[PDB]
């Protein structure tokens, strides 16, 4: 049949086993502890642990729903004006019930391949709805997110 | 008859591969295990790349072979939202199939783009289980480096 | 914001239909509602 | 935690429907004496508050009152898959997550049970207070609605005169100008179809066609239409129901 | 050489009413038993097969086997202009060139004939490769299409899940949920509408939306549908007629 | 000045559209017998003839000839909006710079009134062209306009073969071939479906597909329609609706 990679087998299910970046990681940690997660985009060199950090996040935060309090935009969903236009806006107007401290989550990896009218129409319906649901972003490079995005964000190097 | 050597003399198993040894090896260890990951040759023209993977997907696919690959190519006049429903198409459908590994014949890689290898490298992320992929490519220095982390990377030597 | 609180005096008082880049902005998707927003009075 | 039974599926699909072209965000409001629900049009013009009483359903509970906001779209396209011979069961909890409908019937064996994710909306509560509007009459809500659709064509707005116990709408265009004119009376042979009016003071305002015709689409709930407008007060529209009432608050121009 | 007469030109239409969408070619094969055709889609997701018995035939011959492909659009071109009053005819010659039918009435002198080209693909294939199946199951085909119609809106996908002595359709999308249960029922009055079953495994595979609305779509063919649900095998979709029956293989979605 | 109501807007609707999609701008002179508009085709093989009777209209008082010249997407564009219960009354003053088409209900209460400025298009004069046509023959318009739309899927050229009295048509293309035959025949049941035949000489003429998908548009004025085929005259695709006539010349291509 298959055997499981130890690239994945061996992926840390949470923020403690990860290494690298140690006063980010306790600050992640401590975030997902407390709660009020604040909008980041996590830009690096790839394979350094982004994605499986803020997912790891994410579930910290979450728990049990983690179905239904994330919405992941990935390249391989279609992530056109009309998408960030009906369903991330109909996400954040979402009613999901939380216990206090906590946030949905709206994870968009690989932001970098965002198109500049996407992220355009994105940093209004963050600014807006900023009291429920909270934005990550995960891109390879930081200077393909325009400026008012950075200026939403707190910038993970 | 009257055609091309090129198509020709094939080979038509992966015994009548020659120069290459080691990664014909590697791939008769595989069927034998049973363990197929996803794989990626480069290298110069002309080593037996395509060859090589044809000839183990019709002695894997038997008859069924003619529907349950599919031969693509990057530079062809599709595009890459035309690639992108492509493989989401042949991945995400399960078919009529005696058994599964569905297999992707993704052709000249080098002129992908970045945010097109990262569409591919999420869509076998989200695939995995049923599909496999074995984008062909000739430069590994055009290819970015998360690429190259998904696939069991082999060097083709002339 | 700053400036309708001070001259309304109360948060609901003042009405503010803040149009962004989020929806459409389309003639015929916005027109009649931004002439029937500035024509007539707010229901309170 | 939530329990209530229609006596018939038309009930709420007919309701729903009386005022599902001007607004898009309901906010039902369930509490102990009933349903309740209000909603603003995107053009904050009209408001569209409804109220219905507890004998309006075969059982109802509601033992906590609760708060209920839903689009308009997704609640009727899942209506519109219920047949009119169904008894429709509406099902929540608290801290309410979901919306749960049930659609029982007499043959058991067809039943069908839908889910609505609710909608995260910020209600704007307004205190609606019975004021001393200056004008009152009350007429069948067919005639209203033919009159309305006959001179929304010749002009945009749509002008009322109440003076004189006589019921008159003006609409005044370049082509032309269209008046109709009745006059209050009362029928012993149809009651339904009698002309109430009964004034304090004369009224002179004219308010858009469009809003109007979106009134007018809520007239299959009831047989009249009670219309309660002041010289400064928002129009307001009332459709009588049998156990509670569809209100409508339009609002004047400017001027 | 080759005679297919119908005493109904509806039927024609009413068989080539699924087709018309699902496959842009496909390929009839007649047989001296009768005609068969069997196409795959594009993407190879649904395979449609169909069965021709003499028994729909008021005179026919076809004593040599013939490879008769066509375009579907343009035989629903053709047909659309055919009356309820006149019969069908359907003429070939040997190595056929162009396919032509035949209309005529029986009080009046009316003759309609088209001519309309074959196109070739190169591409014939038949296979049968497994036929028994966990679940039987059948229901009124106008019941299905509502059904699957109104769950559509909600998800791209269904669950048509089978419990014991109950079937389940779950469908779970961004606007909500939806859950429909229907329990086989027999009604003696009007056994049309009757729903039977016998079960021997669980069933729980999902399908397509849009693919199996394709396939409720061809209600108008048989006012009963038949199911044949399965557990990692493609689904049966059969349409009852009185010479032969038209057949569907929708394949199933990877679940884990 | 000009002062005429027709019977039902419905007829002016369908035979302006007939010729809608065949010519662009025409000119409609109108004098006491009636209203004649001529025009011709960018590619000159078409040639559009048109003349409606005084009968047709419930009120004629057109006192001197005059031109007519407007175009006819705008003119459909005003058709559109009538209704079926309303009367089209065409209105033209003694220096005409733009032309009332008032509309009149039943019920006095709505009127609707739009108006369109003048086109000035060189207007030539009637072609009498028309010489004996060799073969003439009548069948209904409806099975004309499917044969013409089916045969113009196998080829762009469509011929018509009248030999040894059989009427049929010839269409070989590239990829297929079709011959369809329609013998004379002759209903006694139904009046409304015939088909009548005269030959004098052998005809055998070959039209564009385009074209005759073209003709075939205005089947909703006539029941039936009659067609004279000539070897040198081009051919006539009359149109008989017994209020006005409607008459197509097409060139055929050598
Ligand atoms: N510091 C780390 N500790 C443990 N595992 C790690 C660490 N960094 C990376 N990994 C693992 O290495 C793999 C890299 O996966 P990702 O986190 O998706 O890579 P990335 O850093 O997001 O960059 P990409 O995916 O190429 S854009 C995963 O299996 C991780 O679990
Ligand atoms: N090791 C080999 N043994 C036998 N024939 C070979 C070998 N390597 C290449 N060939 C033949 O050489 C030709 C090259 O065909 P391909 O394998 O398609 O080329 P490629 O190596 O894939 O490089 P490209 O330019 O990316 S198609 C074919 O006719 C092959 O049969
Ligand atoms: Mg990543
Ligand atoms: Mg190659």
């Amino acid at each position: 049949s298959l055997q499981l990679p130890w690239v994945e087998k061996y992926r840390p299910q949470v923020l403690s086993d990860i290494v690298g970046n140690k006063e980010t990681i306790d600050r992640l940690q401590q975030i997902a502890k407390d709660g009020n997660m604040p909008h980041m985009i996590i830009s690096g060199m790839p394979g350094i642990g982004k994605t499986t950090s803020v997912h790891c996040l994410a579930h910290e935060l979450l728990g049990r729903s983690y179905a239904d309090g994330v919405l992941e935009l990935n390249a391989s969903d279609d992530r056109g004006i009309d998408v960030v236009r009906n369903q991330i806006k109909h996400f954040a107007q979402k009613k999901l019930h939380l216990p206090p401290g906590k946030h949905k989550i709206v994870i968009l990896d690989e932001a970098d391949s965002m198109t500049a009218g996407a992220q355009q129409a994105l940093r209004r319906t963050m600014e807006l709805y900023s009291n429920s649901t909270r934005f990550a972003f995960a891109c390879n490079q930081s200077n393909k997110i325009i400026e008012p995005l950075q200026s939403r964000c707190a910038i993970l190097r | 008859e009257n055609l091309p050597w090129v198509e020709k003399y094939r080979p038509e198993t992966l015994d009548e591969v020659y120069g290459q040894n080691e990664v014909i090896t590697t791939v008769r260890k595989f069927v034998d295990e049973g363990k197929l990951p996803h794989l990626l040759f480069y290298g110069p023209p002309g080593t037996g790349k395509t060859s090589t993977i044809v000839a183990l997907a019709r002695e894997i696919y038997g008859k069924n072979y003619s529907n349950m690959v599919l031969e693509l190519n990057a530079s062809d006049d599709r595009g890459i939202d035309v690639v992108r429903n492509q493989i989401k198409d042949f991945a995400s459908t399960r078919q009529i199939f005696s058994k599964g590994f569905k297999l992707i014949i993704l052709d000249e890689a080098d002129a992908m783009t970045n945010a097109a290898q990262n569409a591919l490298r999420r869509v076998i992320e989200r695939y995995t289980k049923n599909t496999r992929f074995c984008v062909l490519a000739n430069y590994a220095h055009k290819l970015t480096p998360a690429l190259l982390s998904r696939c069991t990377r082999f060097r083709f030597q002339p | 914001q700053t400036i309708m609180r001070e001259i309304a005096g109360d948060d609901n008082s003042y009405q503010i239909y803040e149009v962004n880049s989020n929806m459409n902005r389309s003639k015929k998707d916005l027109l009649d509602i931004l002439l029937d927003f500035t024509t007539t009075h707010y229901v309170k | 935690m939530l329990e209530a039974k229609f006596e018939e599926a038309s009930l709420f699909k007919r309701i729903i429907d009386g005022f599902k072209d001007c607004v898009q965000l309901v906010n039902f409001q369930c509490k102990e004496d009933g349903i309740i629900a209000q909603a603003v049009d995107d053009s904050r013009v009209l408001l569209v508050s409804l109220e219905i009483g507890v004998e309006a359903f075969q059982e109802y509970r509601c033992d906590h009152p609760v708060t209920l906001g839903m689009d308009l779209t997704s609640l009727s396209k899942i209506l519109r898959c219920g047949n009119n011979t169904d008894t429709l069961t509406l099902i929540a909890d608290n801290t309410p997550d979901s919306i749960i409908l049930l659609f029982e019937d007499t043959k058991k064996d067809r039943i069908a049970e839908y889910s609505l994710k609710l909608m995260d909306i910020d209600a704007d509560f307004l205190k609606i207070e019975e004021l001393q509007y200056d004008s009152t009459l009350s007429l069948p809500s067919s005639e209203f609605s033919k009159i309305v659709r006959d001179l929304s064509q010749l002009s945009d707005s749509i002008n009322i005169m109440i003076t004189k116990e006589t019921i008159k709408f003006v609409a005044d265009g370049d082509i032309g100008s269209g008046s109709v004119i009745i006059k209050p009376f009362v029928d012993m042979e149809h009651p339904e179809t009698s002309i109430k009016l009964e004034m304090d003071q004369p009224v002179d305002l004219t308010f858009g066609a469009k809003y109007l015709l979106d009134i007018i689409k809520g007239s299959s709930l009831s047989d009249r239409v009670g219309i309660r407008l002041s010289s400064e007060a928002p129009a307001l529209f009332q459709f009588d129901l049998k156990s509670g009432f569809l209100q409508f608050f339009l609002a004047p121009k400017f001027n």
